[PDB]
């Protein structure tokens, strides 16, 4: 994102960064511990050498929130304020 | 003897220093049947010439402890393989007198290695001392106090844990520091009247307490020399009379203080704005929610812990260009009483153009010790613009000073105290990452004055300059159909300018007449324009402009409804 | 021996150091029963050869204070460990003898380390006069003054409160004291009738008083070498009357001056300009504003206070090329015999191609320094045109130098003396930052000169020719419709240059005629053209351009109707 995306440098996306990261992970999987999770807003931007085998290939996709999961969020969130029984937490994640 | 009287400036941080080392000194017995380690070692850092040593000794004055200066060149001018006797006998001669304060002036000279730590016996001063400094077996009392120009000046292991464990920045003195500094050094020279050192200490921006005493020496000796000169009739020792028949006028003041090249202009301020919610006129939702975002969580912090909820601790004014938003942010911070840190946009600048974006760090430091303070940036967007902001740079929104920031504000949050403030004239531009939580998330819209806001922005401008009351004020604020807050200051500026103008050509004149035509009888008519009057304010409106367009008005207006809160819940109720 | 009458070139910094000394050397018994600290020690920096020793020496011997000068290699060139003896033992004695004045010359070999700091005995040298110079008792009357090129150059230490406060930059000498410095140094060599000294002067520019003195031998030798070798009759000493007998012509300083290579050309000029409101012929509007913007303040400061209102310090002059603004600036500078610093185009360009910006940061501390001074930054646009200007770099206007334009700017004002003025041949261009309050807000636009303006401007580029009565001036200038100021000088330069090739050619070949045919008795008519005719002008106007388009002064027309004052408040009444 910060050397662009919809145009961006006039190189592609291989950056100092990434190729560090991708030249670690080669020479990872040795420690048999260490498990590399990339967590990504844009997709379409990430490098694809990043999804090559031996590195984060495994694409995991995150939807929005259902409406149970919602509730779930809401409860998670509202745990630690004291929250009035009379407020129904069902009501407001479905009509969210 | 100099004790907390001779101490000037009020700068809060004596107080501080009391609170440290009373009970290890003022009550040294106490701590022998109670088990507590005191404060081993105090390290002060700040500009030069602002009392540091005076300070120490003062402290040392008024609690009895023995005090033992160690200056830093008088070792390091000494003898290689014999300064480290003087530093050992130093700290062997200060333990004996228990309780005692070894002050180090200038350590900056003893151990300076950065890690750099150039040549070979200064390395070995370095580890000698370090090797005193955790000596200490904990008994007795002796406070190993230093001075340092900066914290980072002085060897790392130094700042370490038991070596110098806690540091106070005593920083530049402030406006009621700098008078009270005034009135210290202004106590024996039977200062006159007309004098009063509050016009000098507001003037005396950027001063230290070693250039007020420097400033006040230099309108005695101008004093000195208007008068008593002239008589010429001096001896060995002059009449004490004869001297004290003198009395520094404001005249000499103003002269020294046109004299004066303090030392220190650029050093960053960490002061209490004096500014109050009366220079804005209006703004009360902003006024209450800026009263809200900052004020409640420390004047109800226990309320806040109930909810179990955080305060967002970043707010970003976006609006158009000199509509107070700097003003703003004076005010809230006068409102809690909070330290006020303004970073404007040439200093983002500058550390865009060097790459040198580490000050974020030294800055988000600095806010952090001046706790509680409103860290400001000031015009935010600099770098946006200077990039471009139609086309821009290729990359995206992301610079190096702003991610340096928005680091040092994920890293923030833990000191409870530091409030950042941002101001944007440009909210489009803005980076969005600034935006998100745990950032400057509240976004507050700061609109053109209203009509009411206009004559109070009119009246705060003319307070100090003398105002006809014929001239009506509501009138010519409500006149301003779409004026900001620069253009109704400009509008009084000229009409001021043109008043100064017209004042100074009349009685130029009016002293030509009588030196063309001596008066039998001299009789002053006093000042021909003594107040700003109608003509005066109408023909500087005459030139009154309207610095902000509609259409930047019509893109913020634009943005404030892109921060729409959707149209479908407006009606939302629960089932009941 | 020596004193003020040797101390030439009238600089106006001995007077200050006068102030500095008197009373803590002229009357010393009068510091015993006041309590005050008087200036232990003062810094004189500036270009080698510019008489600090001398006027050091100087103001000891008319204050008859004991003169003690130590040598800086002198000490530095002794073997290591007893080179402190040697500084200590000169700081002792100047201690007997008090009141003694301690002079160091050379003081960045003593000290040098500007935090590099090589070496180890050095580090000694200068951590022992570190204690030395703080280690004054303030008893006695002991005065350390040091020489220095520049105050960055000695160590930082050495700059701080109670060792250097206090500094003077005795700079170049100028015109003024460029000639009271030839008088000085030729006042036993029976200087010629012919020979003035004050052409000679003006021609001298960029010579210190080393310089000078130089340049005076150079043509005493000269003289030498003409005369009195050709006789050759030597003897073991010269005899007096035939040596008296010589005169230095002006014929061996001008070969002196050509032979002269002063030692600083490059160093920044700090003078009051000699330019008069005389040689502009017009903008009344123009100059009475600046007359009121920089003038007033200081004139009737008192004035400016009663209204409460803070005289704007910035002014930017826009306009075509060649209209006068540099001119303009200097003459509002003479005006109010403020120093004068130019800042052109080509040093800002430097500094952006060198990225060296911190050159603004020194440029503003010589300006401060120099006070009252009129700090110009000529052609302030050369950056933004070196970047472009029609699409440029794909970032705003924002530059490094500008930027740090701004900030000195910000962190200005303190001084209340620096005025800055920027002039700008493309205002479209540019940085808005500029124009913002607190920077060059006034925006001046200097027109095409007018026909009584072209009509001065020519009588002041023709004053020093000799210009016959015939040609009539005030003609020409109206001839000229919109002739620019470097047009107009442009012209009246090509027919000189007609004149001088008509003078030369002609008597060239009268001397043919007189060789070709030796006439029997030797007339001289004189000169055939002793000055500027009509026929030289004509043929001048001839080649007469017009550098200024008019499309670019309607672009200029364009901007300043872009600073409309509104369209509806020109009949602004108040409501009675
Ligand atoms: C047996 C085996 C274990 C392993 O490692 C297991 C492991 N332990 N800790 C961790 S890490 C920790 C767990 C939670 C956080 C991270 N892991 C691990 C490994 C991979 C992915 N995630 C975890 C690797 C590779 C092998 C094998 C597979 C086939 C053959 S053959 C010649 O074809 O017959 C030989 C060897
Ligand atoms: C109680 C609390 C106070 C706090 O800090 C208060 C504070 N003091 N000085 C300042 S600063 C100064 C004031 C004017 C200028 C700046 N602040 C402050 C904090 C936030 C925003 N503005 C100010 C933080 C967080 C909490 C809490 C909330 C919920 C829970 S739980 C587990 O859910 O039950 C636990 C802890
Ligand atoms: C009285 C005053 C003088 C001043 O400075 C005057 C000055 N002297 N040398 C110079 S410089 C030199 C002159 C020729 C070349 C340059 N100046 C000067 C200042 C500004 C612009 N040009 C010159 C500033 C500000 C003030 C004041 C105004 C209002 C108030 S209140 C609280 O509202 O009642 C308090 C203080
Ligand atoms: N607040 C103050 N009250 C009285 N004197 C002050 C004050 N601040 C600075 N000074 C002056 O500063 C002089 C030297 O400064 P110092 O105390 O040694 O600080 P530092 O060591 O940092 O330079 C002192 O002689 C004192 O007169
Ligand atoms: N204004 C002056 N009047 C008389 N002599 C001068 C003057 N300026 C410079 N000189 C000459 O400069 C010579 C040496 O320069 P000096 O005084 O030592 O300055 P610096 O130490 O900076 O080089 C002196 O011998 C003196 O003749």
């Amino acid at each position: 994102k910060a050397r662009g995306g919809n145009i961006g440098d006039g190189g592609g996306a291989a950056d100092r960064v990434i190729n560090q990261i991708l030249t670690e992970m080669d020479g990872m999987s040795t420690k048999k511990n260490v498990f590399i999770i990339g967590a990504t807003n844009r997709p379409d931007i990430i490098d694809p050498a990043i999804l090559r085998p031996g590195r984060l290939d495994q694409l995991i996709y995150i939807p929005l929130p259902d409406e149970k999961s919602r509730v779930a969020i809401l409860k998670a969130n509202l745990r630690k304020s004291p929250v009035a029984k009379d407020v129904d937490l069902e009501f407001l994640a479905k009509m969210t | 003897e100099v004790g907390y009287d001779d101490i000037g400036g009020c700068r809060k941080q004596l107080a501080q220093i009391k609170e440290m080392v009373e009970l290890p000194l003022r009550h040294p017995a106490l701590f022998k049947a109670i088990g507590v380690k005191p404060p081993r070692g105090i390290l002060l850092y700040g500009p030069p010439g602002t009392g540091k040593t005076l300070i120490a000794r003062a402290v040392a004055n008024e609690t009895g402890a023995f005090f033992f200066l160690i200056n830093g060149p008088e070792i390091m001018s000494k003898l290689a393989g014999e300064s480290e006797s003087n530093l050992r006998k130093a700290f062997e001669e200060a333990e004996k007198n228990a309780p005692a304060i070894i002050f180090i002036d200038e350590l900056d000279a003893i151990a300076p290695k950065r890690e750099k730590t150039h040549g070979e016996v200064e390395r070995r001063i370095v580890s000698q001392l370090l090797t005193l400094m955790d000596g200490l077996k904990q008994r007795a009392h002796v406070i190993v106090m230093a001075a340092t120009n900066r914290p980072n000046s002085i060897d790392p292991a130094l700042r370490r844990f038991g070596r110098f464990d806690r540091e106070v920045d005593i920083g530049i003195p402030d406006a009621t520091g700098r008078l009270e500094i005034l009135q210290i050094h202004t106590k024996n020279m039977k200062l006159a009247d007309d004098v009063d050192l509050e016009q000098v200490a507001n003037e005396t921006h950027g001063h230290v307490g070693a250039d007020l005493a420097a400033l006040c020496s230099e309108a005695a000796l101008q004093a000195i020399r208007k008068k008593m000169d002239l008589i010429d009739l001096e001896d060995e020792t002059i009449d004490a009379e004869v001297m004290n028949s003198l009395a520094v006028t404001m005249d000499d003041f103003r002269w020294a203080l046109s004299q004066s090249n303090p030392s220190a202009l650029r050093e960053t301020v960490v002061e209490v704005p004096q500014v109050t919610w009366e220079d804005i006129g209006g703004l009360e939702d902003v006024k209450r929610e800026l009263q809200e975002l900052v004020q409640y969580p420390v004047e109800h912090p226990d309320k806040f812990l109930k909810f179990g909820m955080t305060p967002s601790k970043g707010v970003l004014f976006y609006g158009p260009p000199g509509c107070g938003k700097t003003l703003l942010a004076k005010a809230i911070a006068n409102e809690c009483q909070a330290n006020f840190i303004s970073i404007k946009g040439p200093e983002l600048l500058t550390m865009w153009f060097g790459e040198s974006e580490a000050n974020v760090r030294e800055i988000f430091d600095k806010a952090r010790q001046a706790a509680p303070c409103v860290l400001f940036f000031d015009e935010l967007d600099s770098i946006a613009k200077a990039r471009g902001g139609n086309i821009g740079d290729g990359g995206g929104a992301a610079d190096r000073v702003i991610n340096q920031i928005l680091t040092e504000m994920d890293g923030m949050s833990t000191k409870k105290n530091v409030f950042i403030i941002g101001a944007t004239n440009r909210p489009d531009i803005i980076d969005p990452a600034i935006l998100r939580p745990g950032r400057l998330d509240q976004l507050i819209y700061i609109p053109l004055p209203d009509e009411k806001s206009r004559v109070a922005i009119l009246k705060a401008n003319l307070r100090k300059s003398p105002v006809a009351k014929d001239v009506d004020l509501e009138f010519l604020a409500k006149m301003t159909n779409g004026f900001s807050g620069a253009d109704l200051t400009e509008i009084c500026q000229r009409a001021c300018k043109l008043a100064i103008r017209e004042s100074i050509e009349s009685e130029i004149r009016r002293e030509r007449q009588t030196q063309t035509n001596p008066s039998a009888m001299e009789v002053e008519e006093d000042d021909p324009v003594p107040e700003i009057r109608r003509d005066h304010f109408e023909e500087a409106m005459r030139f009154a402009r309207r610095s902000v367009s509609d259409n930047d008005i019509r893109k913020y207006e634009m943005f404030a409804q892109t921060l729409q809160q959707s149209r479908g819940f407006g009606s939302f109720r629960f089932p009941s």
